[PDB]
């Protein structure tokens, strides 16, 4: 019983996920993918100062 | 009878000794008498060394 608790927490500490660094992860890329969005709607906007020139 | 128990705490002292592991690696029959290092730093020669004996 001692060693079967010993290596579940060895196993746990290889396997298992931290919750509080995963979800700061996920929120940063969140944000991210908000900027990226944006940023590449207005880039697909450039090639309109050809029409101002025309 | 006093000495048939002394006996089979005996056998048990040494089946502990030679049968406990992490995963396959045994632990306790002198695999560690002269320690295994771990480096715990970035940079070589950053490391802890784990002595067991037999």
């Amino acid at each position: 019983a001692n060693t079967q608790a010993n290596v579940a927490d060895a196993k746990s500490r290889i396997v298992d996920v931290d919750f509080a660094k995963e979800t700061s992860q996920m929120t940063k890329n969140q944000v991210l993918q908000q900027t990226g969005s944006a940023m590449l709607a207005q880039a697909n906007q450039l090639p309109q100062v050809a029409l101002s020139l025309l | 009878a006093l000495k048939a128990e002394m006996d089979q705490l005996a056998n048990e002292i040494d089946e502990i000794g030679k049968t406990t592991a992490f995963g396959t690696t045994k632990l306790l029959a002198g695999g560690f008498s002269a320690g295994k290092n771990f480096q715990v730093g970035a940079q070589d020669g950053e490391d802890i060394k784990v002595t067991v004996k037999a």
